[PDB]
RNA sequence: UUGGCACCUCGAUGUCGGCUCAUCGCAUCCUGGGGCUGUAGUCGGUCCCAAGGGUUGGGCUGUUCGCCCAUUAAAGCGGUACGCGAGCUGGGUUCAGAACGUCGUGAGACAGUUCGGUCCCUAUCCGUCGUGGGCGUAGGAAAUUUGAGAGGAGCUGUCCUUAGUACGAGAGGACCGGGAUGGACAUACCUCUGGUGUACCAGUUGUCGUGCCAACGGCAUAGCUGGGUAGCUAUGUGUGGACGGGAUAAGUGCUGAAAGCAUCUAAGCAUGAAGCCCCCCUCAAGAUGAGAUUUCCCAACUGGUUAUAAGAUCCCUCAAAGAUGAUGAGGUUAAUAGGUUCGAGGUGGAAGCAUGGUGACAUGUGGAGCUGACGAAUACUAAUCGAUCGAAGACUUAA
């Protein structure tokens, strides 16, 4: 979509990592470009979790690391995260610009689940 | 290449005419009471309320 | 084109030709179906002759969106008139050969 | 798909064309007007490619006529093609059959369904 | 002769009355109103303005140009016509329309006429010598360190400077280019589109002004 | 060009030939216009005007020149440090090795010949190519423009008709007029044919994991392979060099004396080039000679000022624009992006199950399932609240 200063599958890895960290923590402080890009990745998994079937669990399992909370991340999604967002039709996140970072000047935002 | 002639301290300052940095483009927070930067979270106290 | 080992679809003893020149205009760099070329026989030889391009891998467009690509390239040697120096043509042959007043060739071909 | 590209080319999309598929085998009829006389010159070959554009969709038919394999690329909605007739239907496992451009004998064959 | 303004929708293709396939550009025009009429008795030439894209009405937030501003609305209210994007002037048409804006429908054009279509070219930023001026490139393999740069930029010491017009890398595309002698395959009224023979300057949704050929 | 001189440079002005890019002269190779011919016609020869455009690809040679091949309308001649090495090469040329012939007693030299042999640089100024800001154009703006001036383009073939007519024993074979269609070159675009397509689909190989089977994930050039959407493209698809004017060169004249005649010239009047100025395409009012048309805005106090108006931005969502800035599309009184739901197109028949096989696997469920850029629709998330800038119009004369 937009290249993130990374190589292709390195970028794939970074996005998978951020989506897992998001649905585990429910809010993460990241860079605005990374947040813009994860916004369109963590929000296509909540759709699969609102579907719920076996095929949806596996399509979600192929874009989601393994970290136990005890639960998994995937049980977290097809379990208790997908139920809270049952009524709204898309728009399951938001970005909040904290501001510039020291050492970078990177635009730091806070992304989260609505 | 190398400079053929050392630069006067007039041409220098003319070239640094545009070496400014603008102000950030800030506002005052209606909640915190102080200056925040527009479209950003308030530094001092908490909320954004947009 | 300008170095291309065409095959000869016409049993004139020559079986392979090297494109030496495309005739027409100063600096023309490519010829297609229905275009006299100068070639030299590489297989049966060693003499300059003028062939026409009966087939082409790139094919033609036919002016209605009908592209006709062929499996390989092929020429047919020509006399001073457009008459083929040989006797029998081989394999298919496109229509634009029929249109450039090569009627003695399209007659002999096995199918157009 | 624009609603304005579409709905202006509705006067060209045709309905008297069967539903063929790559891997199939067609007899296509075409109206030559060469000279001053027209004739319906059949062309019998296996369908190698079928793109899609709506009113810009085309398809390619291949045949090893006699020692020389020739492909021809028609548009579907040409008012030059009279009818397609589907002789056979083959099992091919994919859309564009380009491997047949390097096969002649028992290798450049196709199945029935 | 009454040129129109329009928007390049895309390209498609049709089939003539001999099956002779024609690629054709769909240019859709609508709301062409004639706003002002320039006459030599006040300003030294003859012409007519025409506006094409309707905007909203005047507003007070009005922070995006989707809304007309007050000068634009005075100008368009002179004609009793809504404020419009893309006001353009047409010379070479004998002024026979109304200073009161009447819709110029595409029906002004018949199929068997001929056209020239002005639009800005499509942009391509800072495109270097080989891409921009069709220059050849240096050899790639026989020990050469010259591949895509421009050649020399002058003579040695008897010129002593570069001449104006020297072709160098810079920003490419975006020009007001005109094509000529295009034809009109079909004037689709009631859908309000014109089908031109070819493909016209500009991107999709790029404004194009159609008029009759100067030749 | 081969020289002559030895005036600048030895505290350094880098060689020949190719590559990239050209630009100028005319002593014209082609195309344009003519005179004279020992010009029947076609085809020529020799002069005269003309520099608008065009002027091939290979073999051999370090090579230039030069010969040959195959074309072309033609394959011009020169200058620019025999243009251009802070744009490229480094084949030859004069570095160190080695050898041949020859000369030298010798160390070693070429009339030579042959094989090998480090080509450095981050651009300060002018220059050029793009692109912004400050002020200006006697109020502040938004939009549309005229166009002084500048730039681009400018080439040509072959078929058919006049007509197998004119001219000619015959052979041959046209001028002028009319179309069709090509080459080279510009240019615009992506419908079509192809190319690419590293967040698309499928197949398969090894090995390591998700406890195990099935299903998937990591790494192996993107592991590899078959397709491929948007975009960017050419080899693809459109168009262009048309048509005409005004003045002219060589040229042909018309009238006409100087010169009772003769005379294109002295007065005067015509005709006459691919060339000149127009026409065609573009840029252009910083065109300080700063143009013009329309529309909008215009009050409260102390000679002047103020914030404010119309308007424009800071800030944010973006792309048809883009190195950045700028240009465009929006900022909720909202479809700008993302999500969600439908499509298109792409791949090509998902998992689960059931069935048929002992097994690899096959069929149905089912054109299935997945789908980046493309089209719509939906305020679900985010374009919040805010702030900065920005006039109230000088002086003479004339009507």
């Amino acid at each position: 979509y937009r290249k993130l200063g990374r190589t292709s599958d390195q970028r794939k890895a970074m996005l998978r990592d951020l989506a897992t960290s998001l649905i585990i923590s429910e809010r993460i402080e990241t860079t605005e470009a990374r947040a813009k890009e994860v916004r369109s990745v963590v929000e296509k998994l909540i759709t699969l979790g609102k579907k719920g079937d076996l095929a949806s669990r596996r399509n979600a399992a192929k874009t989601l690391r393994n970290v136990e909370i005890t639960q998994t991340a995937l049980q977290k999604l097809f379990g208790e995260i997908a139920e809270r967002y049952t009524e709204r039709q898309g728009g399951y996140t938001r970005i909040l610009k904290q501001g510039p970072r020291r050492g970078d000047g990177a635009e730091s935002v806070i992304i989260e689940l609505v | 290449a190398v400079p053929k002639r050392r630069t006067s301290k007039t041409r220098k300052n003319k070239r640094r005419t545009h070496f400014k940095i603008s102000v950030p483009g800030m506002t005052e927070c209606p909640n915190c009471g102080e200056y925040k930067l527009s479209h950003r979270v308030c530094k001092n106290c908490g909320s954004y309320n947009g | 084109q300008q170095e291309t080992r065409l095959k000869v679809a016409d049993n004139s003893g020559a079986r392979e030709v090297l494109t030496i020149k495309v005739l027409g205009g100063s600096g023309r760099k490519t010829a297609n179906i229905g275009d006299v070329i100068v070639c030299t026989v590489k297989n049966a030889k060693g003499d300059v002759v003028k062939a026409v391009i009966v087939r082409t891998k790139s094919g033609v467009r036919r002016n209605d969106g009908s592209y006709i690509k062929f499996d390989e390239n092929a020429c047919v040697i020509i006399r001073d008139d457009k008459g083929p120096r040989g006797t029998r043509i081989f394999g298919p042959v496109a229509r634009e050969l029929r249109e450039g007043n090569f009627m003695k060739i399209v007659s002999l071909a096995p199918e157009v | 798909n624009h609603k304005l590209i579409e709905a202006v080319t509705k006067s060209q999309l045709r309905t008297d064309l069967p539903s063929f598929r790559p891997g199939d085998t067609l007899r296509v009829h075409v109206r030559i007007i060469e000279g001053t006389r027209e004739r319906i010159q059949v062309f019998e070959g296996v369908v190698i490619k079928r793109r899609g554009g709506g009113v810009s969709e085309t398809f390619t038919v291949r045949k090893i006529s006699s020692g020389v394999g020739v492909e021809r690329t028609f548009p579907l909605h040409t008012p030059k093609i009279e009818k397609i007739e589907v002789k056979r239907r083959g099992k091919v496992r994919r859309a564009k059959l380009y491997y047949l451009r390097s096969l002649r004998g028992k290798a450049a064959r196709i199945q029935e369904i | 002769t009454k040129g129109i303004l329009g928007r390049k929708i895309g390209m498609t293709q049709v089939f003539g009355e001999n099956g002779e396939l024609i690629p054709v550009t769909v240019v859709e025009a609508k709301e062409n109103v004639v706003l002002q009429k320039k006459t030599v008795e006040v300003d030294g030439y003859n012409a007519i303005q025409v506006g094409f894209e309707d905007k909203k009405a005047y507003k007070k937030d009005a922070k995006s140009n989707k809304y007309a501003n007050k000068p634009a609305e005075g100008h368009a209210k002179k004609a009793d016509a809504a404020p419009k994007r893309f006001i353009r002037e047409f010379r070479n048409v004998d002024v026979d329309a109304y200073e009161v804006g009447q819709e110029v429908s595409v029906d002004t054009f018949v199929a068997g006429d001929v056209i020239d279509v002005t639009g800005v070219s499509k942009g391509k930023g800072f495109q270097g010598a080989i891409k921009r001026h069709g220059q050849s490139r240096g050899p790639m393999s026989h020990g050469s360190h010259f591949h895509r740069a421009p050649g020399s930029v002058g003579m040695a010491s008897d010129a002593s400077r570069v001449f104006k017009g020297q072709k160098m890398p810079g920003r490419m595309g975006g020009n007001t280019v005109t094509v000529q002698n295009l034809e009109v395959v079909q004037v689709d009224t009631e859908n309000k589109v014109i089908l031109v023979k070819g493909n016209v300057p500009g991107p999709k949704k790029g404004l194009v002004e159609i008029r009759t050929s100067i030749k």
